[PDB]
């Protein structure tokens, strides 16, 4: 038995996914601010 | 003589070893560890046991526990390591640019304590939400993973049976080239027994070695893929000698016994018999045991 | 705040403590699961040593015999013990010996011939077992009057006996074969 | 089948079947005849 980065990597892309969804909304309160 | 304990020529019909001495007139009792067999009685008086045994299985040193320290970069592997320190470098570094030079060098140790696990700007609020289930499934996967490597360490069975022996092939497994132990797996008609012998028949390399101690170095060289069998007694000795890296494993095969031996209707007979008994009923044969086996052993 | 000071250790000692927890929960998963038994009494050391726990033998035959004209240290230890048991520890039948371990929570072990605790092991409802290793070297015999001609065949019967090894697959049948556990 | 008994089996109480257990010399399969013999209640049906 031995773990994958398989199942870890699909995790890393709803990470940096909310990480770009993140610096989508930030972008926005600078704006109506 | 012959340094020899006494089996019977299959061509010349004759008795060599101590079996020979007594049937011959070099000698008149015999006081070793000779095993009681059939063939033997038949030209020598045999008394009980003063020692029961059987023969049985050796196995070579095993690793003392444990390196430890690396059986935590195992779980979580050396490349996942590196990943979630580049991820929580790119959470700190996208969490460092939603809030001159040193306010943001106050700002980047504010957020590198932030990233460091433990308002409502819905901007870094679905960063902290999607970077603690980011480590949540990691948590949850250390320690699955962890829970299965400490329940394959309890599963591993050490080789407990002459039916595991059998079962396999990846450690090899042999015996005295000469004696008993090599006349038991040839006579035998018992099921797994004889497919043991058709193995050690058809064995290359070859697993038969020719002394007793050349099985000890064999089994104590050869990394844990080769197991000597012979009898329990020296088997359990050779657990006690320096370096102290061979181990009995399992019940015996069989169930043979060592016995004074005298000529066939020898004078010194019967007393002998009643003197084992008697030094058996008085606890003088366990005692004796235990005095060279274990009170002098180096383990 | 963020004194960068105290906040790495903070998130030092957070790590330190997660893998302590993670490494406590996945090891009381090993021995929940795989789950290995492990018995008290090692050896009959293991019985002179304390008195809570209650062991005798039957009150008539080879067993008690052994206790009483036994010389050495420890066996004396526990004979001396058992003689003056209260209440009794000896009992009469061999079913008297096994109920009164089964019926005792415990508290009362039996010392009897190696070949029948190992029988009693495969009985219903199994809630008896032989622990440490065996005190003496016995052995059974057939036997035939003094000087019978029945003697020396009888005996060459049994050695061939063992050797085409028909008195293991015999035990194993009647005591493993038909074991009810 | 043969390392348990606290699941039961038996076979046919005649037939093919019965007979094979029966005159068997195989390991395996003589220890399941010693069994099916000697089994309380009996093992063995009448029909299919
Ligand atoms: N003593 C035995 C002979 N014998 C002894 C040993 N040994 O000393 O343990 C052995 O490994 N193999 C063997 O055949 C006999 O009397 O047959
Ligand atoms: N076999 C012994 C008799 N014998 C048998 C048992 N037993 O059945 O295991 C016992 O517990 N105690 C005892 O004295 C003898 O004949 O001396
Ligand atoms: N085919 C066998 C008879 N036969 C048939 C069945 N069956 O119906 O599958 C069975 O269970 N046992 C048996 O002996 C024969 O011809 O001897």
């Amino acid at each position: 038995s031995a773990l994958s980065l398989s199942n870890v990597a699909g995790v890393f892309y709803i990470l940096v996914g909310g990480l770009g969804l993140a610096m989508l909304v930030a972008l926005i309160e600078f704006c109506y601010k | 003589g012959d340094g020899k304990y006494g089996a019977r020529d299959a061509d010349t019909k004759i008795w060599n070893g101590m079996v020979g001495e007594l049937v011959y007139g070099k000698a008149d009792i015999a006081i070793a560890p000779l095993t009681i067999t059939l063939v033997r009685e038949e030209v020598i008086d045999f008394s009980k046991p003063f020692m029961s045994l059987g023969i049985s299985i050796m196995i070579k040193k095993p690793q003392k526990s444990k390196p430890g320290v690396f059986s935590f970069l195992d779980p979580l592997a050396y490349e996942i390591w590196m990943c979630i320190v580049f991820a929580y470098i790119g959470v700190s570094v996208v969490l460092f640019l939603v809030s001159t030079n040193e306010f943001g060098i106050f700002n980047s140790l504010w957020f590198s304590l932030g990233a460091f696990m433990q308002p409502r700007s819905l901007s870094g609020r679905i960063v902290g939400g999607v970077w603690w289930f980011f480590t949540l499934i990691i948590i949850s996967s250390y320690t699955a993973n962890l829970a299965a490597f400490l329940t394959v360490e309890r599963m591993v069975s050490p080789i407990e049976s002459a039916e595991d022996l059998s079962k396999q092939t990846e450690i090899a497994y042999g015996t005295l080239d000469s004696g008993s132990t090599k006349e038991f797996f040839r006579r035998s008609k018992i099921a797994v027994f004889d497919k043991m012998w058709t193995y050690m028949r058809s064995a290359e390399p070859s697993v038969f070695v020719r002394t007793t101690a050349e099985g000890v170095a064999r089994v104590r060289k050869s990394k844990g893929k080769y197991a000597y069998l012979l009898e329990s007694t020296m088997n359990e000795y050779i657990e006690q000698r320096k370096p102290c890296d061979t181990m009995k494993v399992g019940g015996n095969l069989d169930s043979k016994g060592y016995g004074i031996a005298t000529p066939k209707g020898s004078s010194l007979g019967t007393p002998v018999n009643l003197a084992v008994l008697k030094l058996s009923e008085q606890g003088v044969l366990d005692k004796l045991k235990n005095k060279w086996w274990y009170d002098k052993g180096e383990c």
